[PDB]
Order: C-alpha cells, then sequence, then structure tokens
C-alpha cells in the first residue's frame, strides 16, 4: 500500500 | 554570518483522527515567513484567508470547483487512506520500556535520599509511573522531568521520589504502558 | 505502469447498449481518465474519475470505477452513429503522466430504414473512357469484401449521413485499370443481396 | 472553446534529420505535455513540463529528444536524429492546474513519417466521377465520387466544396486508404470519398461541385535531383458542374 | 485515541532549499531526498510495510518554489524575522561507563530551517556514527531537529554540540560530561 501526496496548487498571480 | 535576507514558504496538510477513521478533519495550511496566510478546513468546506496576504489565494482557489471538490473528498482519498497504510506500524506500534531504579547519591539509612526511576525507549508516549513504599502508593514528594520525545520513535521519562529510607523499607516503581498486559515492577531495597 | 483495454475493436448496432472494460493498477491510484478520440480530431476528455465507486454521466455515456480491483466500465446507452470513435482510458499516479490503454475502437452500424441495394456506373468529369462502380443503399447486414485481383480496387463500406432529409446510406467504390471489368462482375466477390438492381 | 493547436497536420522527413514539432498549448495552462502513438501501439508519454522545467520524462527521452519554451505561446519538441521507428502521431497536451487533478487537453496531432529516401514521395491524382442517371431516376438522389490515387505517404486531407463553400452533410471518406500494390512495402495509396445530394440539386447546372485534396510532402529547401516534378506540399483538385440532361 | 498525520513541506530562498516529509504524532514517518529523488524511511522497517512515489513530492516542491516567488513579491520583499534555537543535550538511556549509549542534541523552536550542527569530542569535531533527522514541524510553525552520536561513556572523554543559526550572534555550545 502507497502513501498519497495531497497535491499542492499554485497561488494567484 | 550570512547577512542576506530569507524568504520562507511552508505548506502543511494536517490529518486529524478522532477514534481512528470515525471522525476525520483535514487542515491545508499555507505559511509565509512563520505567518499563516490562508487555509482549507474540511469542517468549513472552502479556502479561507487567515491574514490579508492570503486573501487573493482564498478567492482564486475557491473559484476552481475541481480542486474544491477534490479537497472535500480528500478526508477519504488522502487522510483515511494514509491512516490505513501506516496503522500496523504507526498506530499499533508497541515498544516495551526499560525500567531502572537507582538512588541519586549513595546516602546512609534514616538520612534524606532521592530515588530515581528511569523509564526509557518506549512507544507510544502514554505512560503511568507510580511509586510504592511497602505495598501502598506514595503520592506526596514525587517530582517528574516530563515526557521526552527522542525523535527515533522512542520516549523517555525520569520520575523521582523524596525519601527518608528505613531498615524494613523496600521501595518499588510501577510502570503501566500499552506494550505490557500486566504492570512492570522494579524494586529497590534500602 | 500497465493499462489494458479489451477489445481493440468493437462493432455495435444503432440503438443497442455497449460496454467496454479498462484494467489499471490496483495500488497508487490518483485518477482515471476517459478520452473520446474521433478520426482526424483531437482526443477529448469525457471523465476524470478520482473517487472509488462514484458513477459519472455525460449524456448517454456512463462510467463506473473500482480502484480496489483495478477496473473501469464505460457504458453507451442506446448508441448513436456519432459515438463511432476510439475510447481511451488513462491511469494517473502521483505525477501528471498518463499511462494509456490500447483503446476500444467503437464502430456503430447504422439502422437502414427501407434498403434499396444497387450497383451504379459513374463517368469521370473529364474523361468518358474512365469509370467507377458504386455499390450503395444496402443494409448494415451486407459486407463488402476485397478484390481477388491486383488490378481491381474495392473500398470498404462507408456511412454517409444526409443531415438535411434525415437519411443514412452505406456505399462501396470499385475501379480497375483493365477494361474487361464491369459493374455486374465488380462486387460479385461479396455476398450481394437478391434485390440488387443493375441498369444497362 | 479554447484548444491546443498543432502545426502541421502531417510531416515527411528523411532518416537522420532533426525535426522540430510545434505546439500552441492553452494560454493560461501550467502543465504542458508530449505524447506519441506508433501505428498499432498505445499512446505513450514522452515529457511533462511545468515552470520552465521538465517534471517527468521517459527513459527513451533525453538521448533522442529535447523541449524548449521560447515565447509565452509556443512549446516545441525536438527529435535529434530521426529514426525509422520515430514515425508516429505526435500529441501535444496541456492541463490548467499545477496539482494534476484536472483533465488534459489534447492537440489534433502531427503524423510524422520518417523515410530512408524522399525519392518514394508522390502527390495524389484527383478525379471526380459524375452520378449515374440510373440513380437519379431510381432513388431520386445523386452520388458524386472523388478519387485520390498514386500518393505516398498517407498524408492526405480530402474535402468537398459545393458553391465555393466546404460541406459536411452527406459526406463520407474512407478512414484508411488502400495500397495500389499490396505486395510492396513502400506501395502508393488510393482513397475514395462520397457526396450525396438531391437529384434536383445535381440537375441545377448553376451548382458547382469540387473535390479538394491537401497533400503534405516536401518543401522548397529539400534537395530534388529526379527527372519528375518535385512532390511538394500542394492542393490537387477536380471539379464538375451540375448536369440537367 | 487522537492521532495526527502531517505532510510538511517548505522552500527557502536564496538558499534554494526544499524539504518534504510525513509526521505521525511528532515522529517523522519518512522524507524525500531531493538530490537522489528517493524516499527515505526513518526506520528501515517502514520500507518493508509501505511504499511512496517520490514524484508526488517533487511536483509539490516545484509548486512551493513558484508559490514562494509569488508571496515574496506580494509581501513587497518582506524577509523572515530570525528566531534563535533552544539547544538541549541528553542521552538515549541513563549513562553507564563502558556501556554503549547515544548522545542526543535537540535543536528546537527556530526559523528559518538552516542550521550548522557539529558534535565535538574533546574539542575536536566527530563524524563517526553520526546521524540526523530532517527539519521537523511545530504547531507555532517553527522547527525541530535531532542530532545523534553513538558513544561509549568515559570519565576522560568530554562531548559538546556546537549549533550555528542566524538568530544567534555567537554559536550555542551545549556541553556533556560524566559525573
Ligand atoms: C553555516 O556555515 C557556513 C560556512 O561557514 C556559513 O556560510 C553559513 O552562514 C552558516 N549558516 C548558519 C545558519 O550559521
Amino acid at each position: 500500500r502507497f502513501y498519497k501526496t495531497l497535491r499542492a496548487e499554485q497561488a494567484s498571480q | 554570518g550570512d547577512t542576506r535576507p530569507r524568504f520562507l514558504w511552508q505548506l502543511k496538510f494536517e490529518c486529524h483522527f478522532f477514534n481512528g477513521t470515525e471522525r476525520v478533519r483535514l487542515l491545508e495550511r499555507c505559511i509565509y515567513n512563520q505567518e499563516e496566510s490562508v487555509r482549507f478546513d474540511s469542517d468549513v468546506g472552502e479556502y479561507r484567508a487567515v491574514t490579508e496576504l492570503g486573501r487573493p489565494d482564498a478567492e482564486y482557489w475557491n473559484s476552481q470547483k475541481d480542486l474544491l471538490e477534490q479537497r472535500r473528498a480528500a478526508v477519504d482519498t488522502y487522510c483515511r487512506h494514509n491512516y490505513g497504510v501506516g496503522e500496523s506500524f504507526t498506530v499499533q506500534r508497541r515498544v516495551e520500556p526499560k525500567v531502572t531504579v537507582y538512588p541519586s547519591k549513595t546516602q546512609p539509612l534514616q538520612h534524606h535520599n532521592l530515588l530515581v526511576c528511569s523509564v526509557s525507549g518506549f512507544y507510544p508516549g502514554s505512560i503511568e509511573v507510580r511509586w510504592f513504599r511497602n505495598g501502598q502508593e506514595e503520592k506526596a514528594g514525587v517530582v517528574s522531568t516530563g515526557l521526552i520525545q527522542n525523535g527515533d520513535w522512542t520516549f523517555q521519562t525520569l520520575v523521582m521520589l523524596e525519601t527518608v529510607p528505613r531498615s524494613g523499607e523496600v521501595y518499588t516503581c510501577q510502570v503501566e504502558h500499552p506494550s505490557v498486559t500486566s504492570p512492570l515492577t522494579v524494586e529497590w531495597r534500602a | 505502469l500497465n493499462v489494458e483495454q479489451s477489445p481493440q475493436s468493437l462493432h455495435v448496432q444503432e440503438g443497442d447498449s455497449t460496454n467496454f472494460t479498462c484494467s489499471f493498477p490496483s495500488s497508487n491510484f490518483y485518477a482515471l481518465h476517459w478520452y473520446r478520440w474521433e478520426t482526424a480530431k483531437s482526443p477529448e476528455a469525457l471523465f476524470v474519475m478520482t473517487l472509488n465507486g462514484d458513477e459519472k454521466k455525460k449524456g448517454r455515456i456512463s462510467a463506473t470505477l473500482n480502484t480496489k480491483e483495478g477496473y473501469s466500465y464505460l457504458y453507451i446507452k442506446g448508441s448513436q452513429p456519432e459515438d463511432s470513435a476510439t475510447y481511451l482510458c488513462a491511469f494517473k499516479a502521483a505525477g501528471n503522466k498518463l499511462t494509456f490503454g490500447g483503446g476500444t475502437r467503437v464502430l456503430v452500424k447504422p439502422n437502414i430504414q427501407n434498403p434499396d441495394p444497387a450497383v451504379y456506373q459513374l463517368r469521370d468529369s473529364k474523361s468518358s473512357d474512365k469509370s467507377v462502380c458504386l455499390f450503395t443503399d444496402f443494409d448494415s447486414q451486407t459486407n463488402v469484401s476485397q478484390s481477388k485481383d491486383s488490378d481491381v480496387y474495392i473500398t470498404d463500406k462507408c456511412v454517409l449521413d444526409m443531415r438535411s432529409m434525415d437519411f443514412k446510406s452505406n456505399s462501396a467504390v470499385a475501379w480497375s485499370n483493365k477494361s474487361d471489368f464491369a459493374c455486374a462482375n465488380a462486387f460479385n466477390n461479396s455476398i450481394i443481396p437478391e434485390d440488387t438492381f443493375f441498369p444497362s | 472553446e479554447p484548444e491546443v493547436t498543432q502545426t502541421p497536420s502531417h510531416q515527411v522527413t528523411q532518416m537522420g534529420q532533426e525535426v522540430i514539432l510545434r505546439c500552441v498549448p492553452i494560454s493560461n495552462h501550467l502543465y504542458f505535455y508530449w505524447y506519441r502513438q506508433i501505428l498499432g501501439q498505445k499512446v505513450e508519454f514522452l515529457v511533462s513540463f511545468y515552470n520552465n522545467e521538465i517534471s517527468e520524462k521517459s527513459e527513451i527521452f533525453d538521448d533522442q529528444f529535447s523541449v524548449e519554451r521560447p515565447d509565452g505561446s509556443n512549446f516545441t519538441l525536438k527529435i535529434r536524429s530521426t529514426k525509422l521507428e520515430d514515425s508516429a502521431m505526435y500529441f501535444c497536451a496541456s492541463s490548467r492546474l499545477a496539482g494534476g487533478m484536472d483533465e488534459q487537453f489534447f492537440g489534433p496531432g502531427t503524423r510524422l513519417t520518417v523515410l530512408e529516401d524522399l525519392k518514394n514521395v508522390f502527390p495524389p491524382e484527383v478525379a471526380v466521377f459524375e452520378p449515374s442517371e440510373a440513380e437519379i431516376s431510381h432513388t431520386q438522389k445523386a452520388t458524386l465520387v472523388c478519387l485520390a490515387t498514386g500518393f505516398y505517404p498517407d498524408h492526405v486531407e480530402l474535402s468537398w466544396w459545393v458553391n465555393g463553400k466546404e460541406v459536411h452533410s452527406g459526406v463520407c471518406t474512407d478512414p484508411q486508404p488502400l495500397k495500389e500494390q499490396p505486395a510492396l512495402n513502400d506501395s502508393r495509396y488510393a482513397l475514395s470519398s462520397r457526396l450525396r445530394v438531391s437529384a434536383t440539386f445535381w440537375q441545377n447546372p448553376r451548382n458547382h461541385f469540387r473535390c479538394q485534396v491537401q497533400f503534405y510532402g516536401l518543401s522548397e529547401n529539400d534537395e530534388w535531383t529526379q527527372d519528375r516534378a518535385k512532390p511538394v506540399t500542394q492542393i490537387v483538385s477536380a471539379e464538375a458542374w451540375g448536369r440537367a440532361d | 485515541e487522537e492521532h495526527v498525520i502531517i505532510q510538511a513541506e517548505f522552500y527557502l530562498n536564496p538558499d534554494q532549499s526544499g524539504e518534504f516529509m510525513f509526521d505521525f504524532d511528532g515522529d517523522e514517518i519518512f522524507h524525500v531526498d531531493m538530490a537522489k529523488k528517493e524516499t527515505v524511511w526513518r526506520l528501515e522497517e517502514f520500507g518493508r510495510f509501505a511504499s511512496f512515489e517520490a514524484q508526488g513530492a517533487l511536483a509539490n516542491i516545484a509548486v512551493d518554489k513558484a508559490n514562494l516567488e509569488i508571496m515574496t513579491k506580494r509581501s513587497n520583499y518582506t524577509p523572515i524575522t530570525n528566531v534563535p534555537p533552544e539547544v538541549t543535550v541528553l542521552t538515549n538511556s541513563p549513562v553507564e561507563l563502558r556501556e554503549p549509549n547515544v548522545l542526543i542534541c535537540f535543536i528546537d523552536k527556530f526559523t528559518p530551517p538552516v542550521v550548522n550542527v557539529t558534535w565535538l569530542r574533546n574539542g575536536k569535531p566527530v563524524t563517526t556514527g553520526v546521524s540526523e533527522t530532517v527539519f521537523l514541524p511545530r504547531e507555532d510553525h517553527l522547527f525541530r531537529k535531532f542530532h545523534y552520536l553513538p558513544f561509549l561513556p568515559s570519565t576522560e572523554d568530554v562531548y559538546d554540540c556546537r549549533v550555528e543559526h542566524w538568530g544567534l550572534d555567537e554559536p550555542l555550545l551545549k556541553h556533556w560530561e560524566f559525573d
């Protein structure tokens, strides 16, 4: 079983 | 040293578990130069600005319905999943402590002496340390250093008892930990 | 790392329901994508499945997901000829890269109301001596087989939709360099219906 | 309505040469991709790109390929020295979010054909076949048949033009062309198309019918030493007017 | 009954340093070596019972790098206020002569996550057996770090732990000796 990464999102430009 | 100025960005995904996977709360945290700017709280349901700096980010991230529905379901797809992956070696981790009783300084009988009980290399941190004089518990004159996290999935604590030892006295340290079914006992004779 | 789809090609009658499987890894699941890829067009995303057991609907197309077993089922309720496309599935892990399957090439056979099979002769716009044979208006049940000889060329059945007057026609083209080739013996290699009309 | 665009539709290159495949990914997208599909093979990943850097790449990549982001519009894939095996449909994709949880928008594709020698390249010979008089009376409809023959490789875009405007209704072209010599490996192809109109429409002599075929061949910079005409990227057509009889 | 799992990430400029790690109740489950592009399990046992795709972390760091540039400009280039550490030196278990033990150096309550740590046996730097944790998270958004030194206790030998941080003018030196 794999540990999952909560994917980061880019900030407002 | 290095006079150059620094700029720090910290990201944190907190998975709060209450009675296992019964109640779960996700906390997506954005931190710039130790100050938290914006956060996602699963209880809230959308991105919310902590400080003024995080205001354009809470606005933009709430506009993206995909990311928002993705994040709401994350309590199951990410939190509850990662719990199950580790459970056997993380939640259910049991490491038996090494208990040792020794006096602070070799002192003669009828004179003031401090006894030390050292509980070391145990997991989890929940531990119950009790002192006994001659079968009955001694609640008074007890001093604890507190729980120390070693950083290698082990803990340590030192519990002390202020004593005036006498001939017949046989002091004993009782340690209650989930790794053992019956309490651990190490005795010291005066 | 490995995604499989079965079958590679699938033929289904107009109005009939159709389903196709997609097998992907049972671990490290992030997302499962479904793409509709029409001939000469760009593959367009139908579904991006992220939650296990969650069913998604996009018109007559439904999709189910089983992350634990590593399978996904796409369903086309009462399939229309416009659905004739290659349906690809892709598995997304922690990254952004997609691992594609073989893809199920769906061909929706049209319902031919009132079939009138016939073989017609076409004259070239520039030359009178140059001609072409056309087997048309036959129902979806009739198949067009290839030519035995290397000098005679026969194309496969092609569906044309006259959007205006609401009409669908099946057609096949045949031509040969050698003049000892005629319409009556052009499509004879295929199982031609008894009602097939021949002029003069 | 925004789309990932790719130019050209098809491309011919001699073995050993350097090929630059151009793509215009959606303006506001954070991730750009390159995928390829060899005939009778799966769509394989090549490279993913985010914030002027390669995110993920293939084992085959780096040794054989490179990517460049020059302007704030174009994104390009470069094939160092073209191999016979590099002949595939090249897809350029792009996704909006940096978290990858979103769909990937695919380009139309660029069919690259790598040949040992460009001497086998041939443009098509377009011809329009007028409908049968037997069809006009029997069905009360008229089928026009176009024919593009003797072309190599399968770099053909057929289109029907009625009264100077492109038509799609009652139009059907073969998805796959047939080989003129099925025994040969470098055999020339033949493709047929159909255009069905009302009998009264074909009978009007004012109505114009033209079959346009766009071929993707050689360029003016490519060396041509043969006696025959240069098989350059050209449009070959055939026309026919309405016949009243 | 109450447990917390934290996916803690950071990116720091102009140092161009980034770290990704998972934390179960204060203890590091694993981290990602950015240079090697590999998952590094805190206890080798974890690697036998679980797996992790390093790319997920690499993708997140790329975003953190971009997000940092955006926030740096947004704050009108406001730098981080230096917070000096609280160094504490202790042992794995009670000290006993000629019995192998481990000296623990606990660098705590600091920011930014940049520190120069040196173990010193009798004034001379020591490297044999030395191990260390990554920059561990704190509820106040500061950092925790652990430095380890396996050793054999002797009355003659004396140990120290020199810790350099921009928050403090002179390096913190925490001594240790047998009594
Ligand atoms: C660590 O040491 C290097 C080399 O002496 C120095 O450039 C840097 O400023 C030091 N960093 C800290 C945090 O003291």
